[PDB]
């Protein structure tokens, strides 16, 4: 309803940044490494999941996963703050391939994927895995019920599948988790990339340069495609699950995306990690398929080695990038709010911006240091009748010693130019 | 920052016995510029794989090695930012660390014929390999 | 709906010669935010009445101008949502029609002793009048 | 950011009567990029001098105006990055402010001979002239 | 004492304030105030800077202000600049430039003064003017004509200027930074022509580096930087004498700067040419001017055309940014300096502590992008600790009035502190 907030292209913005230490816990080793964090809030309560490993950073590399759930307090600092209230490690964490949350009714729900195969997305399908639902509210003890995939529906003949995203989605008593597929069959078209006019490589054609982009990069013969599941449930009962492809329409390779329930809506993010190196987000129009009225926006990149680094736009066969949740201020003006990484190549400098489809609003960096930074995730949220934002880091301000993702709360500003 | 690395055959870097080492410490910058269009016209087409020191040895890949960046433009500048950090931009994480090595080569044929070529290539018929020891 | 507008004196659309003037439609929605506890605790307390241009341009009002609105608590957000329709819950009516004048302001001092001061005020002072035609 | 100019005989963006016109706003970065050695070996020599309205249309030069830049080298990509603050780190100031004129022109002939002759040149045969209405 | 960070490291703790109530605040937003000056010696300073209406150049400016201060301490463990005197220059809109010097506690500004905006161009210095104005906290400014009749020169120089950020105070003599113009290739290059870099096809590299040390603006002038020492008795009976750079790693002529610090004679020249790397270094000799020129490997400027940051090999350039630096310690090799971080505009001013070989330590002034056009930085002992305060010719506000910043910060005390 009410929107009191800068909405126009200034300089100088006071977001107000507070960083938050206490609810990320500090791990007294300095060889393990915390890395790929998430967070979702939903209804005033969060849900943060992170990864610990020996000596390496790798997902599916990791001996614990952390499960926090939380809560949204006023201390009467006029800013909102961060209360842990439950922490406990995932029974399964060590064959922890990944994880996605949500927070449902005021509780914590975490969706992995597990398998004996770190490689199982090469080389194995589904049924040779599990997958599991953790589940659990404050001092609750944690309860993890198997996910039935022998009783799930597919939309089309996928061959394995894994949780990855920032977060997922509670409508009534469905939850609706992203999800990345594996099939072993080109089923797709590629209108879109096809339309391009850019340089013709001399080796392959541009339908094949499309089609060819779509697959996997370690198994030639399989293709990664995003997609959704939609879990509907009669408390923890007679569970019914469904897996619903993404749009074949502007079809970017498989990768983490995230489902918010922001304003009234929900927004779908796709991470960029193909040729279209382009900010790739949308509000959900239909379920079945999975259709997001994809952005246009010509302003919002991310960085990354090789072929397709910062603001490149012409379809190639290349896999990389980073994960950059957004969040949206206001539907009728377009505008979201996302933590950015201010480079070209290498993933450092995240900045804070406030964009529209086509201009960049605002923007701050978050340290005055150069600061590397592999992903950020953004929640965005009303307190006090204002718009108020949590993002969580995957830093490495340290080189060499531990590894640790920072939280920052800020305010979009009430009024523009303001330092 | 450091050096920029031209690759091509026409680069003197390439010790034609020791390939081409570097002892970067963390946090330095370091480019990879594939080279433009040369004067005389001779167009050079390359696929680089980051590879293991076993596989380096031999001069070939199996499909595990990800293709780190391929040098198809012959006009537009094609390059490569490195950052000595840990965390990189990069499918399959790529963790830098220090006091550990990393082998960056390419199996190709010089033009793009044998582009894809993984068995041999210029690895070890001119030894363009560049060997990145961080530390000491 | 339409973008609300906080009622601070430290509020940009207020024109420093011009007001805050606006140009909705019939059936649009919107609000006037009366500001929450500001961060250096400076407590905003005014009085808003809703007004004819003549006495607008003086920045006067005598007792029949009705309250439209009064920021009374500084910490909670009390706030005040408008649709362009005819009929409102409000005393005296006030119907919106069409092709109209609508004139907002407040002759309040900053603070509560001046609370109810009808005589100037920022009306004049900081030229914070809201003026709508429809 | 806006769409870089390649500074060549073989761009299109040069109109044929109008030469090349932009309407930047304050704080947009723009790229002159001279051209690199092209595929045919056409090589490429300019002088470029910012100049006032008057003698753009005249396509004259004294020893006033400022030599730009220059495209000196054939092989490597020489640039001049353009953000359009007041403040710049050229010679003579060179404030931009808002809703002025700003012309950029060459008057050399194609190639090295004719590299500073300032009479004529391209200014006129191809009206490669960049023009700069900022604002509006 | 010496007891401060002296090892690479990140995120410095400079706690890094900005100065408001120093600079005057113009009520026109037209006027745009440009090329600051500040000059600090034994706890007083001179700051200078020019005012012009709807135009930042220097000698198109209709007001000069001239300002003296010191430095006192306000219980707040960090100096603060105390505005004491200020002035309008009596002659500002003929000004072509001005260079301070804070002599005995006192500011002295030694200005060009002309009718002719070209008079470097087309004219000499017997057609021109140059004074000392001088005055303190208490004495009304005094405005002496220097007589540059009586000026005894080391070569046949046609015309000068006073050009840098600042001068030098030793006994009875004013050693002021000043940029010549002749008409006559009198120089040798041997720095420059020793570079193993590609030719250009059209001249060889001694006639590139004779050309590179013309005027751009008179093929028939070249321009090469010096000093000027002004001995007196009690501004009685002057003598002047003026004195050429060494040619040894000659760079075309361009603002400098002299400063007394840490019982040396520090002198730095902006690199508006083709060697692009910081030119500095402590007085050896005084005739001929010798510095001790710097291999510094790691401090340059940015700049558009041909010549940008990093830029090494000798051709044909013009322009650059002033980015005075200021000497930590003589035994370490160390100083600081706001330079600029872009590699051709002109902005992000970063301080930057540095080696000759490797930067220290560094920080950005801004979170936001701020655009700088030149930095000056001064360093001096304060409650036995080092600090430093430096002005930046900024235009954060684009389209809107224009006013340099002034920063005060302090070298970390231990290494890697946030
Ligand atoms: C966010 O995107 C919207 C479009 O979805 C942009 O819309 C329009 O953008 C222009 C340019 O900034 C705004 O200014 C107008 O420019 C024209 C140019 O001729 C000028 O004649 C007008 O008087 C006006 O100044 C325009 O107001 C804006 N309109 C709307 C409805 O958004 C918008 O610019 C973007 N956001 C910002 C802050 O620019
Ligand atoms: C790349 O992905 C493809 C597609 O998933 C892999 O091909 C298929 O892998 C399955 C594994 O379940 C093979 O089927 C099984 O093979 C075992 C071997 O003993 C057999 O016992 C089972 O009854 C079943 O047949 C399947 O044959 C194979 N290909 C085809 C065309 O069906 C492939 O292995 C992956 N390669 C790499 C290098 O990752
Ligand atoms: C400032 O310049 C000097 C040279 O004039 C640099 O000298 C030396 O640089 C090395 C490399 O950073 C320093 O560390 C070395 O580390 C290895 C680690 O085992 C050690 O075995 C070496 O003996 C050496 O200590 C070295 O300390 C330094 N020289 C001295 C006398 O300390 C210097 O590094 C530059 N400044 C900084 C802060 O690096
Ligand atoms: C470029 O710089 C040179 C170096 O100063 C300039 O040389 C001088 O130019 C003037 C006129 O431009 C010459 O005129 C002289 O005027 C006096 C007064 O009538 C007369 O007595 C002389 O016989 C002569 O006519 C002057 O000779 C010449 N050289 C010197 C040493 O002064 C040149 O003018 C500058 N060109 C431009 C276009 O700025
Ligand atoms: C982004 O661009 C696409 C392509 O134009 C938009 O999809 C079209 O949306 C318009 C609405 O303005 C419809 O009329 C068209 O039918 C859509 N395209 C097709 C092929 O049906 C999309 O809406 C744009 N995103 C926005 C506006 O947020
Ligand atoms: C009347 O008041 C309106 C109030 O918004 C003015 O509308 C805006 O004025 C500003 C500055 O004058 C412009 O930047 C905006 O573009 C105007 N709004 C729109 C939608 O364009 C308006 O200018 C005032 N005067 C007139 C003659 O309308
Ligand atoms: C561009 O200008 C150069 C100027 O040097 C021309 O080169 C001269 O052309 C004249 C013809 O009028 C010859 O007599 C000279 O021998 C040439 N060289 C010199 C050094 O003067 C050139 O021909 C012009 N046209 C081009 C380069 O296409
Ligand atoms: C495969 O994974 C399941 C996960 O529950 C585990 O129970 C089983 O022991 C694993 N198989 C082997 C051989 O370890
Ligand atoms: C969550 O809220 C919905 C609201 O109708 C309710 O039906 C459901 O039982 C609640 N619990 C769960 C676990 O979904
Ligand atoms: C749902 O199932 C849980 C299982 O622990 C049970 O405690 C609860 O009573 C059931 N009903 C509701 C409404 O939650
Ligand atoms: C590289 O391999 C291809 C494979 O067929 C071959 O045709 C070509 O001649 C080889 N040499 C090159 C491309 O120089
Ligand atoms: C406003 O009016 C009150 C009425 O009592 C008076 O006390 C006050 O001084 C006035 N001015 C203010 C609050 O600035
Ligand atoms: C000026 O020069 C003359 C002769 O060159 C010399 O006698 C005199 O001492 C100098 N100084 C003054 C102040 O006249
Ligand atoms: C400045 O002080 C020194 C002290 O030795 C003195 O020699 C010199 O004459 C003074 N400058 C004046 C008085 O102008
Ligand atoms: C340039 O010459 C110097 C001295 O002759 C030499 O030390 C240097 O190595 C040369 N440069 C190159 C690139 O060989
Ligand atoms: C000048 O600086 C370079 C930079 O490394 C260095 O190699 C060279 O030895 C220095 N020259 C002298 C005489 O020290």
């Amino acid at each position: 309803t009410g929107k009191i907030f800068c909405k126009s292209v200034s300089k100088d913005p006071d977001f107000r940044l507070k960083q938050i230490d206490y609810v990320i816990p500090v791990q007294q080793d300095r060889s393990i490494c915390m890395n790929n964090p998430l967070l979702d809030i939903s209804d005033g309560f969060f849900t943060y999941i992170h990864y610990e490993g020996i000596n390496s950073c790798k997902k599916s590399d990791s001996f614990k996963v952390l499960l926090s759930h939380g809560e949204i307090v006023d201390r009467g600092d006029y800013r909102p703050s961060l209360y842990l209230l439950s922490s406990h490690y995932h029974p399964y964490s060590m064959q922890v391939i990944n994880c996605v949350p949500v927070t449902c009714n005021q509780s914590s729900f975490v969706f992995c994927h597990i398998s004996n195969n770190t490689k199982t997305l090469d080389n194995s399908d589904y049924s040779s895995d599990e997958y599991y639902i953790t589940y659990f509210n404050g001092i609750d003890r944690p309860k993890t019920k198997k996910i039935p995939i022998n009783n799930m529906t597919a939309d089309n003949r996928y061959i394995h599948f894994t949780f990855s995203g920032g977060g997922g989605v509670c409508l009534g008593e469905e939850f609706i988790i992203p999800v990345t597929t594996v099939i072993n069959t080109d089923v797709f078209t590629h209108d879109y990339c096809e339309s391009f006019n850019c340089s013709v490589q001399t080796g392959k054609s541009l339908k094949e340069i499309c089609s060819e982009s779509l697959r996997s990069p370690t198994n030639s013969s399989r293709y990664n495609l995003n997609g959704i599941m939609i879990i509907s449930q009669n408390n923890m009962t007679d569970f019914k699950i469904q897996l619903n492809g993404i749009t074949y329409n502007k079809l970017s390779f498989g990768s983490p995306g995230r489902l918010s329930k922001t304003l009234g809506q929900v927004l779908y993010y796709q991470s960029s990690m193909s040729w279209d190196t382009y900010l790739k987000a949308g509000f959900v129009e239909k379920w079945k398929p999975f259709t997001p009225n994809w952005m246009n926006n010509t302003v919002i990149s991310r960085p990354n080695q090789g072929n397709c680094p910062r603001y490149h736009k012409c379809p190639e066969i290349c896999y990389g990038g980073t994960y950059n949740d957004i969040a949206p201020l206001d539907l009728g003006k377009d505008m979201y709010v996302s933590v950015i990484l201010d480079s070209d190549q290498l993933a450092e400098n995240p900045e804070i911006t406030v964009f529209n489809s086509t201009t960049i609003l605002y923007k701050e960096r978050v340290s005055k240091d150069e600061l590397n930074t592999r992903s950020t995730t953004t929640s965005c949220f009303l307190f006090l009748d204002e718009p108020w934002c949590i993002s969580v880091l995957e830093t490495n301000r340290f080189n060499g010693k531990s590894i640790r993702p920072e939280i920052y709360s800020y305010k979009i500003p009430k009024y523009c130019g303001t330092k | 920052n450091l050096e920029p690395v031209s690759w091509s055959s026409l680069n003197p870097k390439f010790l034609s016995g020791k390939g081409l080492v570097i002892y970067p410490k963390i946090g330095d910058k370091l480019d990879i510029i594939c080279p433009r269009a040369e004067a005389g016209r001779p167009y050079e087409y390359y696929k680089l794989y980051l590879v293991r020191p076993e596989q380096a040895a031999a001069c070939s890949t199996v499909l595990d090695p990800n293709v780190l960046v391929t040098c198809n433009r012959p006009e537009q500048e094609i390059r490569f930012t490195i950052k000595f950090q840990e965390f990189s931009p990069n499918y399959m994480g790529l963790e830098f660390k220090k006091h550990h090595d990393y082998y960056i080569t390419s199996t190709s044929n010089g033009s793009l014929e044998g582009l894809e070529n993984r068995e041999g290539g210029v690895c070890r018929t001119r030894t363009m390999k560049i060997i990145m020891k961080v530390g000491q």
